[PDB]
């Protein structure tokens, strides 16, 4: 259908327009030099340190609790073998962490100094991750994608996730072979999520009616320079993507296409491209 | 030398040359720049510097 | 009560507060200027670790000429060692070299050389410190260099980046032929074929714990032993 | 089937060997303490 | 009426296993009550800067072996199964004399009329099939990149300045207790004082008589304080500056285009995925970096990605999928 009806058909010579490449295109025609470097891109909506659950996480607060319930139990038993550290032992423990507290008199059994060394040295240990945890915390200053790209987990399944979604290409197109030639079940979760047409899955990407759309790269860059409301911020540049050229298909075996070679290559090295 | 935020870099390219812009053909082609010539040989950039 | 003269154990383990008892201070004067001293101690470790990240911050290594504008090319007092360097004469690279900087010209004529054999040998005995060349044909005699020694700086990275072509004179008919041959030669893999035949590729591209300053530390700790040392014998 | 199908700071798993060398060093410093206070 | 079954040395297609005792293959068992047929195969051992020359009968078994195994029960026919020399599948090499291009391995072997079939995952393309004639093609399965998705606090951290600090605290103790002795529970008490400089969070001790000993004690104090606040500083630093960006996703990256020595990727040597990517002209680059560590066997691949000297690897998805 289309272009390639008219020039396999031998009712067209060439295709001037935009045409991808493929094998049983590379199989059909003979394309050109590649005169534009493009890519594919996915848009969806992407519409618009409070409290940190990093080291402990109500999970290791409980081995805490046991830690300081072994160490009450030393004392008395050390207090058992021989001086507030019956019951307070959670405060002796837990208050040498901040390095300024009340030197209390620890007994000459070699008993409790050794612990607190231990107990030290894992709250040297515990600091050096929490200082790492707030310089590391430098690394990020904006949220992350919900889709990172094609190498997502959400790809899978949505139930996986909580929220479901969406998406869907070009109904018979070439992004659906790019898509079949790489990944069924990608066209079998987007054959129940299909769209007519480009600019209405645009419409429906801004109205909520869709939640993401596969379709080229730097033309949805020239859309978001354009874009009303400047909400769209193309996530990645083609690195998860296919980011093919375009080129000239003629038929197989045209000697003027040597030539159109020559003007392609008379149009790349002089600014006119 | 009027503020102190600035570095001039080493980065020196396209040594043009920054003159007078002329129009068509004119009798004022030779004498002004007989006129420039005479002030190529004179201290006449170095006490404007 | 041991303020006297052993003040500098007592301020010196302050400093750090490593858990160092020494006295209960019942003075308000005393307490005041441990506690400034102690924020001072607070605020210089901060300065410590914060000096420390943005030593690690800084990259690994780094070249001895990292741009064609440097200050070495602007004049070789700016460093201790008078480096030195040499381009080929009755060539084109001079001139592109003049139609750019003629002060760089002005350097390179007090620092001539003879020929690129000569220019090679004189980099393996020693005899020169650089050489302006092309990109791809140093690192074609690179890769057969023995050992990896002389390597450029980077690829070609912060260069001119030209390309070669084949001189005809101008009205000659050949031309297009010529550039026919040319562009069929280069998108179909031929050349692609000659490049990877005739050229070597031996020496390929840039071949929490520390060592010198635990050993700098450590030098320090042998001088606080020989001053313990001295002490301990008076 | 034969071998295609056929398979086999966030203290969880960057601190979980911090969590086993740690229980172990306080397994063993409760069994020196035991140790001592049997002794003397 | 005696085919000469030639194969290649393919991880899960192609076990090679040592006899047990003289020219005997164990009948193995599988998960599913099937007894392992192995084959008396006869091939090399090294390669030949490995091995100057050991070719032994052993046993030859798992994927084409039973797929040969299915093909000598559906027709009737003799076959032995022989091994390749070389570890490679086969590339169109200009030898030197009449400047000729050929092939060699397991098609060098074919066409030379040493072997009568190749048992392989063969690669079509344009320059194989022009030559021989095929069969229908049985497997289908695509390219995809193995990488290494993959805190250093005292086991991961190697092991010189732990005992040098254990041995530093327990010399300096010594040495105190020394003074201790000669001055101008008491061990206990000096064990105390040198556990609890280093304890750094408080403990309720004194001061014992440092005469010619405060000294050491404040250098001491300064030298575990230095010590671990470098120790604190660098590990944090250093796990700010590892970068958790590994992916490369394909062929498709800006990033590759400009590699660095970080950025490692290669295949395997003479192979027809090589040959592929060296046919596609906008692959010029990528095809420099591969064709630095090229790499023999892909079991030296995976000994280089386990290790960490890899980053990148280009090979078939479903034998990743069995090694992951
Ligand atoms: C998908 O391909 C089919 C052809 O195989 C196209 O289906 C036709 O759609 C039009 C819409 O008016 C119908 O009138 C035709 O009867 C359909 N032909 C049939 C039944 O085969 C369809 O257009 C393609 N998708 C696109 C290009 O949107
Ligand atoms: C401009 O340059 C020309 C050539 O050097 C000179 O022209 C002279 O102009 C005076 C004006 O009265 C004439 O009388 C002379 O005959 C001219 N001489 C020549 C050589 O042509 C003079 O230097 C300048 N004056 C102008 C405006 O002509
Ligand atoms: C580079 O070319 C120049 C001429 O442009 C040569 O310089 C002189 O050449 C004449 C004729 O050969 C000699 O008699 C002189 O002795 C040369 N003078 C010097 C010292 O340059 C020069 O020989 C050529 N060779 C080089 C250095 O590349
Ligand atoms: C197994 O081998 C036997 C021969 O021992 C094959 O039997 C004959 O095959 C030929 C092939 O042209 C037929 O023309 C005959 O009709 C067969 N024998 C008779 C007399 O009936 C047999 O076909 C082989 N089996 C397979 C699967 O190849
Ligand atoms: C093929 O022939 C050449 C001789 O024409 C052999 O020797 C190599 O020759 C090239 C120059 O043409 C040198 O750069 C190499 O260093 C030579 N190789 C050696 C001796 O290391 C070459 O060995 C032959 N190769 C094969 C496939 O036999
Ligand atoms: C040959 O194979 C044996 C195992 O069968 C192995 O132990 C040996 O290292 C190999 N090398 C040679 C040539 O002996």
């Amino acid at each position: 259908n289309g272009m390639i009806g008219e020039v396999v058909y031998q009712r067209a010579v060439m295709a001037v327009g935009s045409l991808t490449i493929n094998e049983e295109r590379s199989e059909v025609v003979d394309f050109s030099v590649p005169f534009v470097e493009t890519g594919i891109s996915v848009m969806v909506s992407r519409s618009n340190p409070s409290a940190f659950l990093e080291p402990f996480s109500a999970s290791v607060w409980v081995m805490m609790f046991v830690m300081l319930l072994i160490v009450s139990a030393i004392a008395v038993f050390v207090f058992e073998y021989f001086s507030f550290t019956i019951g307070k032992a959670i405060w002796l423990l837990w208050g040498l962490v901040f390095n300024n507290s009340v030197p209390v008199q620890n007994p000459k059994g070699t008993t409790s100094k050794i612990m607190v060394s231990v107990w030290a040295f894992f709250a040297v240990i515990f600091l050096a991750s929490y200082t790492a945890n707030l310089a590391a915390f430098m690394i990020q200053e904006e949220f992350v994608d919900q889709v990172t790209g094609l190498s997502d987990k959400k790809f899978q399944r949505p139930h996986d996730y909580s929220p479901p979604f969406r998406f869907g290409t070009v109904p018979n197109g070439s992004t659906e072979r790019n898509i079949r030639n790489n990944y069924p079940y990608m066209h079998q979760y987007m054959t129940r999520f299909n769209q007519r047409g480009v600019e209405d899955a645009l419409v429906s990407l801004k109205t909520g009616k869709l939640d993401a759309f596969i379709y080229d790269a730097a033309v949805l860059n020239y859309k978001a320079g354009r874009d009303e409301g400047c909400k769209l911020v193309t996530i990645g540049s083609g690195y998860i993507f296919a980011t093919t050229g375009y080129g000239i298909a003629l038929q197989k075996g045209s000697p003027w296409k040597r030539q159109i070679d020559l003007a392609l290559l008379q149009f790349v090295g002089d600014g006119e491209m | 030398s009027q503020k102190c935020d600035l570095v001039t870099t080493g980065e020196l390219f396209f040594r043009s040359g920054f003159g007078i812009g002329m129009r068509k053909d004119s009798p004022w082609k030779q004498n002004v720049s007989l006129s420039i010539l005479k002030s190529h040989e004179n201290g006449f950039m170095e006490d404007l510097d | 009560s041991f303020t006297i003269g052993k003040a500098i154990w007592l301020l010196w383990g302050l400093v750090f507060n490593n858990s160092v008892p020494v006295q209960n201070p019942k003075g308000t004067t005393s307490k005041i200027m441990v506690s400034v001293w102690a924020f001072f101690a607070v605020i210089f470790l901060a300065s410590y670790t914060a000096n420390l990240a943005a030593f690690m911050i800084q990259e690994e290594f780094v070249d001895q000429v990292t741009g064609l504008s440097d200050k070495k090319f602007q004049r070789p007092h700016d460093y201790s060692p008078p480096f030195r360097f040499g381009t080929v004469p009755n060539g084109s690279t001079e001139r592109n070299i003049r139609n750019n900087y003629p002060y760089m010209h002005q350097y390179m004529t007090r620092f001539n050389q003879r020929g690129v054999e000569d220019a090679l040998v004189s980099l393996k005995t020693g005899k020169l410190d650089a050489f302006i060349y092309d990109a791809a044909v140093l690192n074609y005699k690179a890769g057969r260099d023995e050992g990896c020694k002389l390597v450029t700086i980077g690829s070609g990275y912060i260069f001119a980046t030209t390309g070669y072509g084949i001189a005809l004179q101008k009205g000659s008919p050949w031309k297009r032929q010529i550039d026919l041959a040319l562009l069929q030669f280069v998108g179909d893999g031929e050349m692609e074929e000659l490049e990877t035949l005739w050229l070597t590729g031996i020496c390929h591209n840039e071949k929490q714990l520390d060592i010198d300053n635990m050993a700098g530390v450590f030098y320090m700790l042998a001088a606080a032993m020989a001053l313990s040392l001295i002490t301990f014998i008076w | 089937k034969t071998w295609v199908r056929y398979q086999e700071t966030l203290t969880f798993e960057n601190m979980a060997g911090v969590f086993m060398l740690v229980a172990g060093g306080i397994v063993a410093g409760i069994f020196l303490i035991f140790i001592e206070i049997a002794y003397k | 009426t005696r085919l000469k079954i030639v194969t290649i040395h393919q991880e899960p297609f192609v076990y090679v296993k040592p006899t047990m005792s003289d020219g005997t293959c164990k009948e193995e068992f599988t998960v599913n009550g099937d007894p392992v047929k192995k084959v008396i195969c006869t091939g090399p051992n090294d390669t030949s800067p490995g091995s100057p020359r050991h070719t032994v009968p052993q046993c030859c078994y798992g994927f084409c072996i039973d797929l040969l195994i299915k093909l000598a029960r559906t027709m009737n026919f003799t076959y032995e199964v022989h091994l390749v020399a070389d570890g490679k599948f086969g590339t169109q090499e200009r030898v030197n004399n009449s400047n000729k291009k050929e092939w060699n391995g397991m098609m060098g072997e074919l066409l030379s009329g040493q072997a009568d079939m190749i048992v392989a995952p063969l690669t079509i393309n344009n320059e194989r099939a022009q030559y021989i004639e095929f069969s229908k093609p049985f497997k289908y399965q695509g390219l995809t990149i193995l990488v290494k998705k993959e805190d250093s606090f005292m086991q991961p951290f190697q092991s010189t300045l732990w005992l040098l600090v254990g041995l530093s605290v327990h010399v300096v103790a010594v040495m105190l207790y020394l003074l201790d002795r000669f001055s101008p529970l008491t061990l206990s008490s000096a064990m105390w004082f040198s556990w609890g400089v280093l304890l750094n969070s408080g403990i309720g001790e004194g001061a014992p008589r440092s005469f010619s000993a405060r000294i050491l004690g404040m250098v001491w104090a300064g030298f575990a304080m230095i010590i671990v606040a470098s120790y604190t500083a660098n590990l944090a630093a250093f796990l700010v500056l590892d970068r958790p960006e590994e992916r490369i996703t394909g062929i498709n990256d800006p990033r590759l285009r400009n590699p660095s020595d970080k950025f490692i990727y290669a295949t395997v040597k003479q192979s027809s995925v090589d040959i592929y990517f060296r046919r596609q002209v906008e692959l010029s680059t990528m095809y420099r970096h591969m064709e630095k560590h090229n790499y023999e066997s892909a079991a030296e691949a995976i000994q280089a990605v386990r290790d960490n000297k890899l980053h990148a690897f280009i090979w078939d998805s479903a034998v990743l999928e069995f090694e992951a």
